[PDB]
C-alpha cells in the first residue's frame, strides 16, 4: 500500500548502506529522473538522510512530481523545490492499483487556498469555497469538500491508469552521513607487489603474514617512525606486515 | 446546448418514476443538470441536481430520503428517480442547465436552457 | 543502581538529547524528543534509535564533530570507601554520528565526575600494543 | 431552506405601462438570483441572471437589480406578450411565482 497523493507517506532512511543498484538497474520501471546525481553515480554518494515518498498518482500526473512544476498534483498535493536533489521514480500499477468499480481509495486535492510549499504535505478537509457565498465548512453550491477520489480502473488508458512513485529526497550536511551506497571489494592477494587500500588505508608495499597481536580495537599499526608496519584485513582479521616493495 | 425530455407517464401511488432527459454531446464537460418540478396550478420547486465533473449530487431537502439523482455519462443522460410516489408528487419534472468552472468549480445559479418538462402523473 | 546517562545541552524534555541506558538486557542508544521524567527512578521526533564496594566501570567521554566517543574498562575492586589508583588506559566501544551538542549531562539511577583538558602525554606502549604507563607532560618539572 | 417570497402575487397593468416585481429571501446568496418568465405550456425562459445581468436573447426593456436578500425586476413597459408568470430562483430554492395580467 502506498499512500494517496494528498495522504503523502514519508518513509525515513538512515544509517544504512544504500544500494540503488536494485534502482537505477530497474526494468520494471518506466521513469527513472535524476536530479543533481547521476543514476548509476548513486552508490557512491553519502547522506545525511535520505527520505523516500511512497504515493499513487495518475500517468500523466507523474511529470508534476518535479522541481520546477506546476498543477493541480504540483501545487496542491505535493511539491518538490526547484533545486531538488534525489530521483523521482515511477512505474505503472493498473494491475494493483486499478479496481474494476473504480480505486476511490486513493485522492488528490482538487481543492486548496494557496500552493505548497517544497515538501508540504496537506490532509486537511476543510471546506473550500469556490463561489462568492460564505461555506461555513458546508459542501454545497460553489463549496466543496477538497479531495478528489481517483477512477482508477483496469480499462482506463495509460495517462489515467495508476503509477506507483517514489521519490528520494537527499539530505546533506545537517549531520554527518549515515547513509552511504556499498563498497566493492578486490580479492587479497599475498606475496606479491601491490597497490593497496583497506578501506582507507592506502599505500604500495608486499603483504606477508604478521606475528603481531593488535588489541581487538586495533585494526592496523605503525613503526617507530609512524610508517604503516602491517594492516589487519577488513574481512578476516589476519595481519599482514608490509614490506616495502625492493 | 439543447435537452429533451421523456414523455408523459402514469403511475399508481407508493410505485416509482424515473424521469430520463437527454443533452447535447459535451454538456456534460461543461454543465451540471439540474432537476425542477412544477405541480399543476403551482410554482417551481427544486428537487436537486448532478456535476458531472465532480461526481456530486446535492438535493433539495423535501426529497431527500425519496429522491436519487444520477447521470449516464456515456448517453449524455440525467436521471431522477422519485422512490415512493404520492398524488401531492404530481409534477412536470424538467431538466435545466447550469455552466460550470472545471478549474475553480463555480458553478452558475441560473439556467440557460430548460428541456420541455415530463409529466407524471401520480 | 546506575545503568546510564542521559547527555544534551538543553535537556528539557521537549528537544532531543541522547540517551543511553539499559533496557532490561540490552541497552539502548537513542536521540529523541523524549518526555523524560526530569529525575527518573528505575524500579524492580527522533534521530535514531539502537538496541545491543563491587566492581568499577571507568568511563571517558567526549563529543568531536557531532560524535559521541564512548570509552570504558572495567576492574576489581576490594575498597568500600573510595577510587583505587593503579594505571589502565580505556578502550573506545561506541562511536555515535549523532550531530548534536553536550554540554551538559544526567546520571540515571558511589558516582564520580572530572573533567578532560588537552594535556599533552608520553604513552608507554606494550609489546602487544598494550598501555602500560603514561607521563602527564605539565604536572611537574620532572 | 432558503424562503423565498415575491410580492405582489399579482399585478394588473395595461400593455406600455411599467411593472416590477420584488423578491425576497430569508437568506442571503450575494448576487445569486435568476428571473424566469413562464408561460403557459412552455417551460420558465431566463430573463436575468445574477440579480442584474440580461440573458442573452432576451430585449432590452427586461433589466433589474438587488443583492443580499433583496431583488428588484423591472419591465420597462409591458408587451402584450409580457402578461406571464415570473419566478425568482436561487441555487436551491424558488419563490412561489407573481402573475402579470
Amino acid at each position: 500500500r502506498f499512500a494517496s497523493v494528498y495522504a503523502w507517506n514519508r518513509k525515513r532512511i538512515s544509517n544504512c548502506v544504500a544500494d540503488y543498484s536494485v534502482l537505477y538497474n530497474s526494468a520494471s520501471f518506466s521513469t527513472f529522473k535524476c536530479y543533481g546525481v547521476s543514476p548509476t553515480k548513486l552508490n557512491d554518494l553519502c547522506f545525511t538522510n535520505v527520505y523516500a515518498d511512497s504515493f499513487v498518482i495518475r500517468g500523466d500526473e507523474v511529470r508534476q512530481i518535479a522541481p520546477g512544476q506546476t498543477g493541480k498534483i504540483a501545487d496542491y498535493n505535493y511539491k518538490l523545490p526547484d533545486d531538488f536533489t534525489g530521483c523521482v521514480i515511477a512505474w505503472n500499477s493498473n494491475n494493483l492499483d486499478s479496481k474494476v468499480g473504480g480505486n476511490y481509495n486513493y485522492l488528490y486535492r482538487l481543492f486548496r487556498k494557496s500552493n505548497l510549499k517544497p515538501f508540504e504535505r496537506d490532509i486537511s478537509t476543510e471546506i473550500y469555497q469556490a463561489g462568492s457565498t460564505p461555506c461555513n465548512g458546508v459542501e454545497g453550491f460553489n463549496c466543496y469538500f477538497p479531495l478528489q477520489s481517483y477512477g482508477f480502473q483496469p480499462t482506463n488508458g495509460v495517462g489515467y491508469q495508476p503509477y506507483r512513485v517514489v521519490v528520494l529526497s537527499f539530505e546533506l550536511l545537517h549531520a554527518p552521513a549515515t547513509v552511504c551506497g556499498p563498497k566493492k571489494s578486490t580479492n587479497l592477494v599475498k606475496n606479491k607487489c601491490v597497490n593497496f587500500n583497506f578501506n582507507g588505508l592506502t599505500g604500495t608495499g608486499v603483504l606477508t603474514e604478521s606475528n603481531k597481536k593488535f588489541l581487538p580495537f586495533q585494526q592496523f599499526g605503525r613503526d617507530i617512525a609512524d610508517t604503516t608496519d602491517a594492516v589487519r584485513d577488513p574481512q578476516t582479521l589476519e595481519i599482514l606486515d608490509i614490506t616495502p616493495c625492493s | 446546448v439543447q435537452l429533451v425530455q421523456s414523455g408523459a407517464e402514469v403511475k399508481k401511488p407508493g410505485s416509482s418514476v424515473k424521469v430520463s432527459c437527454k443533452a447535447s454531446g459535451g454538456t456534460f464537460s461543461s454543465y451540471t443538470i439540474s432537476w425542477v418540478r412544477q405541480a399543476p396550478g403551482q410554482g417551481l420547486e427544486w428537487m436537486g441536481r448532478i456535476i458531472p465533473i465532480l461526481d456530486r449530487v446535492m438535493y433539495a431537502q423535501k426529497f431527500q430520503g425519496r429522491v436519487t439523482i444520477t447521470a449516464d455519462k456515456s448517453t449524455s443522460t440525467a436521471y431522477m428517480e422519485l422512490s415512493s410516489l404520492r398524488s401531492e408528487d404530481t409534477a412536470v419534472y424538467y431538466c435545466a442547465r447550469r455552466a460550470i468552472d472545471s478549474d475553480t468549480y463555480v458553478e452558475q445559479s441560473h439556467f440557460d436552457y430548460w428541456g420541455q418538462g415530463t409529466l407524471v402523473t401520480v | 543502581i546506575i545503568r546510564g546517562w542521559i547527555f544534551g545541552t538543553t535537556l528539557d524534555s521537549k528537544t532531543q538529547s541522547l540517551l543511553i541506558v539499559n533496557n532490561a538486557t540490552n541497552v539502548v542508544i537513542k536521540v529523541c524528543e523524549f518526555q523524560f521524567c526530569n529525575d527518573p527512578f528505575l524500579g524492580v521526533n527522533c534521530t535514531f534509535e539502537y538496541v545491543s564496594f563491587k566492581n568499577l566501570r571507568e568511563f571517558v567521554f567526549k563529543n568531536i564533530d557531532g560524535y559521541f566517543k564512548i570509552y570504558s574498562k572495567h576492574t576489581p575492586i576490594n575498597l568500600v570507601r573510595d577510587l583505587p589508583q593503579g594505571f589502565s588506559a580505556l578502550e573506545p566501544l561506541v562511536d555515535l554520528p549523532i550531530g548534536i551538542n553536550i554540554t551538559r549531562f544526567q546520571t540515571l539511577l558511589a558516582y564520580y565526575v572530572g573533567y578532560l583538558q588537552p594535556r599533552t602525554f608520553l604513552l608507554k606502549y606494550n609489546e602487544n600494543g598494550t598501555i602500560t604507563d603514561a607521563v602527564d607532560c605539565a604536572l611537574d618539572p620532572l | 431552506e432558503i424562503v423565498m417570497t415575491q410580492s405582489p402575487a399579482t399585478l394588473s397593468l395595461s400593455p406600455g405601462e411599467r411593472a416590477t416585481l420584488s423578491c425576497r429571501a430569508s437568506q442571503s446568496v450575494s448576487s445569486y438570483l435568476a428571473w424566469y418568465q413562464q408561460k403557459p405550456g412552455q417551460a420558465p425562459s431566463l430573463l436575468i441572471y445574477d440579480a442584474s445581468n440580461r440573458a442573452t436573447g432576451i430585449p432590452a426593456r427586461f433589466s433589474g437589480s438587488g443583492s443580499g436578500t433583496d431583488f428588484t425586476l423591472t419591465i420597462s413597459s409591458l408587451e402584450p406578450e409580457d402578461f406571464a408568470v415570473y419566478y425568482c430562483q436561487q441555487p436551491l430554492t424558488f419563490g412561489g411565482g407573481t402573475k402579470v395580467e
